[PDB]
RNA sequence: UAAAUAAAAAAA
């Protein structure tokens, strides 16, 4: 049996991180060039997330097609062993889950114009191997990264992030232990913009501390952005000198 | 089954509210007066926003509690949508893309935000626990859906009285409401959810730089309304001046600022909300016993 | 659950010479049907096979036909879905080369196989392996009772938890399922489940023959 | 793993060695482990200073300042043993092997239990943690005698769960122990290991039932992190002292730390120091007055709902507008009730009723006049209940339930419905009331010529406080037949009080102190002392005749089963401690004898020098005595239904119906007796009355120790409130601390050594000389103080530096 | 039989009711004729989907036999052939059970069937007659026919009944008896004593529900 | 709905 606490005096973290650093980010295109028309292996952290984008294609049945737009479709996979601990059962049906798609959904369908592909199908398929908070955050990097790769017309990058709140001062990027310590905030920001996707709170947050909050999202955001440019970026740069 | 809206409808509408006008004539940061009706038994809620028209009906048993919970009391909270609400909706689709959504927001309202105190809902712990039961029946729609049900599942929790027990182990004698009174339900905060609707103006002619058309948002829009949005967005917020929560998917991309200012607008309307549904509990508490006073021992 | 009445879920379950007897056509809620009875030693088995076709299906482009088996629990909830399944597939396996699909284009073939009841005895100081020729033997007969036209006759035999199915009169195999059991038993087990099946191939036609009379 | 860490700590002190080279600044690891001190001693890789605690505190230059602080000198940790086997229990219970008893806990010793035994005289002590074997207060058990090698007298140390072990910490290896503690826990041992009358101990193996309600608590701020929101495992403090603390684990931690809140046990495996329980409710803030009162009715299990709809409809029809028949003979009032017929018409008799001046729930009245043969006619009059409360009722069934009204300081709790209460069975002055009436013929020496009990319908002439009765005999100036009647039961009062002492009437006392309100109705102004009119021996002594004419009666008519009340001689192991110290001391002593002795002796405990020493002893012989019972009499045999308080051979509670259930009873036995109306057959079942008085028996007691414990309440914030100074008494001494018993309110405190001193560890404790010595704060002189010394005491508001709350204890002028 | 009524109710239905008597309130929604699902659709005849939802907890098996009974009565009632491969939803929202709901399920059907009638009328769906339906109960020792029971009543009860009947010219001939559902034991005797007086107390309602009928409507009417 | 040597008496 062990106890633990959030942040020290010392203004350090219980995993050793201060209050404003990004974890480890690590980003990779075109993964899965068989099975997919554009795909994306993302390590942010501990998270290991696989994303696939299927499209666009016909439709499997007639019955569902829009003459007038593309359908859209994501299906979140997170597996069994996810977690340190893990789940007995599936959790795909859950409600919880359910929430989560729908609200991803909803925050691309505004994204994409989803006006230049009538009468087929984008499918994307995510399987989330390993688990360590902000999960939600790295799923939206993940399908925005994807997208890209599979030539599918946007208005600009979506980029997800996680926020933890200790007393005064919220922690950028939380993990599982923080996440259980503390109310986390998740937002989706749209380009360099201020003007968010989404924007989640699951637990109590005093209502003094969001417009900070907000504030130290938006910029760690916008490096989180930055980093992505750079990341396809010097992957082509790579891709082209191993051609050379 | 897609419902059918004329062209001159979505044209008229929307020009409507360029001009801040709308059909039931109201405002924009106007909020549709609540009623609430309260049945004979404890727990029956009838919440009524204009046209639209929801119930609620608070329950209980003798449950076990999980193995991860042996303290906590268990507690569901039951959405699902009929045709009677109108033909737009299937019976039993639990999973349409509205509907998960709004089952979403008054769970992480309610359920998640520990508006209820769970642990209080423990008669022997990992062994005997209560099991609360909230659910809503949507009669008809006029839009609103989750405004409503917030309302009616948090008066529904601060009507309710559950059988008052003794427990000695694992015996307990449930006392009937004859035996003896009900106890009500223990409650940490009172969450209000809150409804916005985006819309864009679609006009050749902006006055000025500094001034500009900008965002169209209205707040509880109607049926009509609720259609030609091109932005959803719901807040709940409580008279503790703290964010229980807020969920934007998508939609008409906005500032945080905007969301700031919704979400103040927000403060102002479940402030109002809250004290009148605890006046309703107030005036049905003390409606009750005819003769109560003669009845008292303390 | 909404859908069948489950009781209370506090609650807890229960804790604790080869004879064939064949007749088919007695449902006439399908196209073909079939009850076989094994009974030897002290364990026997008794299972029911119905056939529901050749049904057509709309918008279906398939040049040859479509076959679909089911094995269901009746009574004694023994044997997991996931091993029912699993035999499904072997089973399909079998009957794809022993009915003739060419007959039936766009069309398809429903075989719901009922295992109402096995009876096990077992002293105190694999299984459900015993249980396929029988399902092999109620299928081919409700099938030729049905109507679908077959290749041959389809039979099998269980020697030593290695089951092998026949058509041909022995000469070839259509099936073969092996689990546990013991090693070099190739040739035994080839040997001893043709027996089985020249056997179940006879009663099986005499069968025919007999209510077809 | 612990070579590990204690490599990281070396390595640290590697890293700030080499650190800090350049400042010439050293660095010493303080450290008792054996290994990090071989390690360093070795010196295989850096050079590393390592001092253990004791070495490093001698090369301080103040060696001798800060020494006495330090102090001098396969593992499994200690464990209660494993509850009997029931093969184990049958096997010995048919060998003789063991037997079961309720333990009591010591009031100020949470670590010390007792059982009372018949074998025994005097109770079988059970004595530590292991012995305890997980029991609570209240708890069948089964004990088992422990050799005589393991005997203790009772013990010399107060103890309660927010001062014993107070550094672990409840969650859901190694222990270790405090200075003052472990000297705390030598002198302890000192003072068994010396003590002459040791007693019979045992230990708990078993445990029959168990006495976990609900129960009532605050946590400990010192286990509590108060700025987090995380699920926290804490220590509850319960508001019983005899209760071990608590281990909950609740996601409110914080929230509610200034709560006095509700919890319940769940289990208290062998493996766990403390029971662990569960979070129930919170009441409110510490400081609420109202939460107060309602965990205070929580903690004694009393109802207080409103009366149950069910039992209104047994209430009459016509509510307060009830009214008494005209004409008894009235047909449509024969018709409605037929029982009228035998009620007899006292209206013209001259009743009034003698109640304490807040009293609305009236029991009782009286009347006189002289008969035309020189005798004397004196009758006592009774609520009527029975007439409203009738058998196998709601409200009967709810009344029986309370079995008694609850007063509380601020609040009356009912039995009944104030419709009754306060109104229609009220012998209210000016309005016609039903009423049970009993009426003596006595001569003019107050002895009785024969006595009768009637159903009768009286009109209250007046309604007094005790006052105005005795200045209505005294003044003189009124002469008139009621005044001349009055006086006579006076002139009989005192020949009765006179032959009942001289039969062995017992005269204990406590007068308990009283509260006054200023034009406002709940704006307090001042506490006061009741003082005993010979009124009120008046009220008394007719009440003592109407129960012992009574319960004759009733015994009289029904043998088996007749509603009593009895009371046990107290052993003489109940008056040993009290009794050896006054015999020492002063060579004086109080009898045992009988009663009367008892009485006698008591009576003549004087101090010339002070007269409260009297009172003083008298109120801790009080507590001695054994609880009197209520009873059916076939339960005993005749010499059993004695009253040993009283001196009377058969007793029974009659005159307050209203306010107790065991009346009411006797009320329908009285009306059985006399032919007005048949028993109901549940009052002749002996079952049935068995549990009825089991009940009512606990319904009493419950009752006495909520009304004791809202005056301690409300007392204990006053006399703070006040900045008052009030005397005390020293009734008990500890090794480390006092108990003080007072005068104007008669309510004990304990005063803790370290609540006492600023230095406890020079203080002197004398076990044969009941003493105690200490240096006082705020002064420099030693200190003796003795039991039945005259102290002064007054109350405020210490903060614990060991439990971070800062409650307002009792302190020593 | 003092039973209150009211029509019309719902905005986003074609046609809605709330039936009471006694506790029991049971609120109606029709929509039709409609669109039908392809597995709803009949060549010929209107589609009936019939939905009955509890006052507590969630739709079980129960109710699905409540569904069952409330077609067999409202199936005859409405002129079908009218509405070919066509639907008509029926939803019925029990909002207060007005009985044991653990022992019995009699005033809920009666109200059910009185409510969904109402509502077919409110949406102006081609009926064939009227219809109007009662619950009906016997005592354990008086052995009495009580029309319309209280809850208290069915505890002490040996039998309990919902009774529905077809009528046509005014309200005055019974053209059939669309549902009669006795759960209990039965003596012939008491079986037309009880239709008979059943009958009377049922034609006084007819004449009431006419009366409620034309005072709501007409102001609506010119 | 079990079970004690668990504060005498009077009025509240
Ligand atoms: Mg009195």
């Amino acid at each position: 049996m062990s106890r633990l606490e959030i942040y020290s005096p010392e203004g350090l973290r219980l995993d050793g991180r201060r209050w404003n650093e990004l974890r480890r980010f690590e980003s990779s295109i075109n993964t899965h060039p068989h099975a997919a028309d554009g795909s994306s292996y993302m390590e942010q952290g501990n998270n290991k997330i696989i994303t696939l984008v299927k499209g666009p294609k016909e439709p499997r049945l007639k019955s569902q097609m829009d003459t007038s737009k593309a359908l859209l479709n994501v299906s979140v996979n997170i597996t069994k062993f996810s977690k340190f601990e893990r789940s007995k059962s599936s959790h795909k049906n859950e409600r919880r889950v359910l929430e989560i798609q729908t609200s991803l959904v909803r925050m691309f369908e505004k994204n994409v114009m989803l006006n230049i592909y009538p009468r087929t199908v984008i499918d994307i398929e995510i399987h989330v191997l390993e688990q360590d908070g902000g999960i939600m955050g790295s799923l939206i990097n993940g399908i925005t990264l994807a997208l890209i790769d599979a030539g599918i017309s946007m208005f600009d990058y979506i980029s997800g992030i996680s926020v933890g709140l200790y007393d005064t001062t919220p922690l950028l990027d939380t993990n599982s232990l923080e996440e259980n310590a503390m109310s986390t905030v998740t937002l989706g920001v749209v380009g360099k913009s201020e003007k968010l996707s989404l924007l989640l709170v699951e637990d109590k947050i005093p209502l003094d501390r969001l417009e900070n909050v907000l504030a130290i999202g938006i910029a760690g955001a916008h490096r989180v952005r930055d980093l992505m440019d750079e990341e396809l970026r010097k992957h082509a740069q790579k891709r082209v000198s191993n051609a050379s | 089954k897609d419902i059918e809206i004329s062209a001159s409808e979505s044209k008229f509408i929307l020009e409507a509210l360029r001009q801040n006008y709308r059909l039931d004539g109201r405002s924009f940061d106007q909020f549709r007066d609540v009623e609430i009706t309260f049945g004979k038994e404890f727990g029956d809620v009838s919440v009524k926003m204009g046209n639209t028209k929801v119930h609620c009906r608070i329950s209980c048993q003798i449950a076990q509690p999980y193995e991860d919970r042996p303290f906590e009391g268990l507690f569901v909270i039951s959405t699902e949508i009929s045709p009677m609400a109108g033909s737009q909706f299937e019976n039993g689709n639990i999973t349409g893309e509205d509907e998960v959504l709004c089952s979403r927001i008054i769970e992480k309202s309610v359920r998640r935000s520990g508006a209820l105190d769970v642990e209080g809902l423990c008669i022997v712990a990992g062994s005997k626990c209560w099991a609360v039961r909230a659910d809503v029946h949507f009669l008809d729609c006029d839009g609103g859906f989750i405004d409503a049900s917030c309302i009616a599942v948090m008066a529904g929790l601060m009507h309710f009285k559950k059988p008052d027990i003794t427990v000695h182990g694992e015996q307990i004698i449930v006392h009937p409401v004859n035996e003896r009174e009900p106890v009500p339900l223990g409650i940490l905060h009172i969450p209000i959810c809150v409804t916005f609707s985006f819309f864009n103006p679609q006009d050749t002619e902006e006055n000025i730089k500094g001034e500009t058309n900008s965002e169209i948002s209205i707040i509880d829009a109607t049926l009509k309304e609720e259609l030609l949005r091109d932005g959803v967005l719901t807040v709940t917020l409580n008279k503790n001046r703290e964010v229980v929560q807020v969920s934007k998917a998508g939609g008409l991309p906005m500032d945080a600022l905007t969301l700031m200012k919704c979400c103040h607008e927000a403060y102002s309307i479940i402030e109002k909300i809250t004290d009148q549904i605890l006046q309703l509990l107030k005036e049905d508490s003390e409606k009750r016993n005819k003769y109560a006073a003669m009845l008292t021992s303390e | 659950d909404r859908r069948r009445l489950l009781g209370p879920a506090a609650a807890k379950p229960m804790a604790f010479e080869q004879e064939l007897s064949l007749h088919t056509g007695f449902i006439e809620n399908c196209n073909g049907s079939a009850l076989v009875e094994a009974r030897s030693l002290g364990h026997q088995t008794s299972l029911i096979s119905a056939v529901y076709g050749p049904r057509s299906i709309r918008g279906s482009f398939t040049s040859q036909g479509t076959i679909s088996i089911q094995l269901k629990n009746g009574l004694l909830e023994k044997y997991n879905t996931n091993e029912l399944k699993e035999v499904s597939s072997f089973l399909m396996g079998i009957f794809n080369s022993v009915v003739n699909l060419s007959r039936y284009p766009k069309s398809g073939i429903d075989i719901f196989v009922y295992l109402t009841y096995d009876k096990d005895l077992t002293n105190n100081p694999s299984q459900i392996s015993s249980l396929i020729p029988h399902c092999i033997t109620s299928i081919t007969l409700a099938l030729a009772d049905a109507g679908i036209e077959l290749v041959d006759m389809a039979g099998a035999g269980e020697a030593n938890g290695t089951v092998v199915s026949f058509i041909k009169n022995g000469e070839e195999i259509v099936g073969f399922w092996k689990d546990d059991g013991d090693d070099e038993d190739l040739l035994e087990c080839l040997d001893r489940c043709k027996e089985q099946y020249n056997r179940y191939r006879d009663l099986m036609i005499s069968c025919l023959m007999n209510q077809e009379t | 793993i612990n070579d590990r860490n204690n490599r990281a700590i070396r390595k640290t002190c590697q890293w700030y060695s080499e650190h800090l080279k350049p400042y010439d600044i050293n660095v010493v690891l303080v450290t008792n482990d054996r290994l990090n001190r071989e390690a360093a001693t070795k010196e295989v890789e850096s050079n590393i200073i390592t001092k253990s605690l004791v070495q490093y505190i001698e090369l301080l230059p103040n060696a001798d300042d800060i020494r006495d602080s330090i102090p001098q000198m396969t593992f499994s940790d200690f464990t209660f043993p494993e509850y009997y086997s029931t093969a184990r229990v049958m096997g010995g219970l048919k060998n003789g092997v063991l037997y079961q008893g309720n333990i009591q806990i010591s009031e100020y010793n949470f670590l010390e239990g007792s059982v009372s035994l018949p074998r025994f005289s005097k109770p079988v002590l059970i004595v530590g943690q292991k012995n305890l074997n997980r029991a609570f207060n209240g708890d069948q058990v089964i004990v088992e005698l422990l050799p005589q090698s393991e005997w203790k007298a009772p013990s010399s140390i107060v103890l309660d769960s927010e001062h014993f072990d107070v550094n672990d910490n409840p969650d859901i290896n190694t222990t270790v122990i405090s200075d003052k503690q472990r000297r705390l826990l030598a002198k302890d041992a000192m003072i068994a290991q010396r003590s002459k009358k040791i007693q019979p101990t045992a230990k708990v193996v078993y445990i029959q039932r168990r006495s976990w309600r609900q129960y009532v608590g605050q946590l400990a701020p010192s286990s509590v992190d108060p700025q987090s929101s995380s699920t926290q495992n804490v220590f509850v403090i319960l508001m019983d002292k005899c209760l071990p603390k608590v281990r909950i684990r609740t996601r409110r931690a914080a929230e509610l730390l200034d709560k006095r809140i509700v919890i319940s046990i769940d289990s208290w495996p062998t493996t766990h120091k403390y029971p662990l329980g569960h979070f129930v409710r919170d009441l409110g803030t510490i400081e609420s007055a109202q939460a107060e009162t309602e965990a205070l009715l929580l903690e004694h299990d009393v109802e207080y709902r409103p009366f149950s709809k069910k039992v209104l409809e047994c209430l009459p029809a016509e509510g307060h507008d009830w009214k008494a028949p005209t004409k008894l003979d009235d047909p449509e009032a024969v018709s409605k009730d037929p029982l009228l017929t035998k009620r007899k018409d006292l209206r013209d008799k001259l009743i009034c009723s003698i109640d304490p001046p807040g009293c609305v729930d009236i029991n009782d009245a009286l009347h006189a006049k002289k008969l035309p043969n020189g005798n004397w006619e004196v009758g006592v009059h009774i609520a009527d209940v029975t007439h409203f409360v009738k058998p196998g009722t709601a409200l009967d069934a709810e009344g029986a339930a309370r079995g008694t009204s609850v007063y509380l300081v601020d609040k009356r709790i009912d039995m009944l419905p104030m419709l009754l209460g306060t109104d229609l069975c009220s012998l209210k002055p000016y309005v016609d009331r039903f009423a049970f009436s009993v009426i003596w013929e006595l001569d003019d020496s107050a002895n009785i010529v024969n006595v009768n009990f009637m159903k009768s319908v009286i009109r209250s002439r007046e309604a007094f406080s005790y006052e105005q009765a005795q200045l209505r005999i005294d003044d003189k100036t009124q002469n008139d037949e009621l005044t001349m009647g009055m006086r006579a039961l006076l002139k009989l009062s005192v020949k009765l009080k006179q032959k009942r002492l001289e039969a062995g009437a017992l005269n204990l006392a406590s007068p308990e102190v009283k509260v006054h309100m200023d034009s406002e109705t709940s704006d307090p102004n001042e506490v006061e002392i009741k003082k005993l009119l010979a009124t009120n021996s008046l009220v008394e002594e007719f009440m003592l005749l109407a129960n012992i004419s009574v319960a004759r009666k009733i015994y009289d008519a029904f043998p088996q089963t007749a509603m009593l009340r009895r009371h046990a001689a107290p052993p003489s192991t109940n008056f040993e401690i009290l009794n050896e110290m006054l015999n020492t001391r002063k060579n004086m002593s109080i009898s045992l004898e009988s009663s009367k002795a008892l009485a006698d002796s008591l009576d003549r405990c004087v101090d010339p020098e002070d007269p409260y020493f009297n009172t003083l002893v008298r109120i801790m012989s009080t507590r001695c005595m054994m609880a009197a019972q209520y009873f059916y009499s076939g339960a005993y045999s005749y010499p059993d239904f004695r009253h040993y308080g009283l001196a009377v051979d058969i007793y029974t509670h009659f005159t307050s119906p209203i306010r107790r259930y065991c009346d009411v009873v006797a009320h329908r036995q009285l009306a059985g007796a006399i032919g007005y109306e048949p028993l109901s057959l549940t009052h002749r079942d002996k079952n049935k009355m068995d549990m009825i008085c089991r009940n009512i028996n606990r319904k009493h007691r419950n009752a006495q120790f909520a009304g004791r414990a809202s005056i301690e309440y409300y007392v204990g914030q006053v006399m703070r409130n006040n900045e008052s100074t009030e005397t005390g008494y020293v009734i008990k001494v500890f090794n480390n601390g006092i108990v003080v018993l007072v005068p104007k309110f008669g309510v004990e405190g304990l005063i803790r050594l370290d609540n006492l001193t600023e230095d406890p560890n020079s203080a002197a404790f004398d076990e044969v000389e009941y003493k105690l010595t200490f240096v006082p704060t705020n002064s420099d002189k030693p200190r003796d103080v003795y039991v039945f010394d005259k102290v002064e005491v007054q109350v405020r508001s210490v903060m614990d530096p060991i439990t971070s709350k800062r409650k307002a204890e009792l302190l020593l002028k | 039989m003092s039973v209150q009524a009211e029509i019309g109710i719902l905005d986003h239905v074609d046609g809605s009711s709330e039936f009471v008597s006694q506790d029991t309130k049971v609120i109606c929604s029709v929509t039709g004729p409609i669109e039908p699902k392809a597995r709803q659709e009949l060549p010929t005849q209107l589609a009936l989907e019939i939905i009955v939802r509890p006052a507590k907890g969630v739709a079980t098996t129960r109710e699905k036999v409540l569904e069952d009974k409330l077609r067999a009565v409202l199936t005859p009632l409405i002129t079908r052939h009218c509405y070919p491969r066509q639907l008509c939803q029926i939803t019925c929202q029990i909002l207060e059970s007005g009985e044991d709901e653990a022992e019995f399920s009699l005033r809920e059907l009666s109200c059910c069937i009185n409510a969904a009638f109402l509502a077919l009328v409110d949406a102006g769906i081609a009926l064939n007659s009227m219809c109007a339906s009662i619950p009906i109960a016997i005592i354990k020792d008086t052995s009495d026919i009580i029309v319309d029971p209280t809850a208290e009543q069915l505890k002490i009860s040996l039998s309990v009944h919902t009774l529905a009947l077809e009528f046509v010219n005014g309200g005055k001939v019974v053209k059939n008896v669309l549902l009669l559902d006795s759960n209990g034991d039965f003596n012939e005797d008491q079986l037309f004593s009880l239709l008979e007086l059943g009958e009377q107390k049922c034609q006084e309602l007819v004449t009431n529900i006419r009366r409620i009928i034309q005072d709501n409507i007409s102001p609506r009417l010119v």
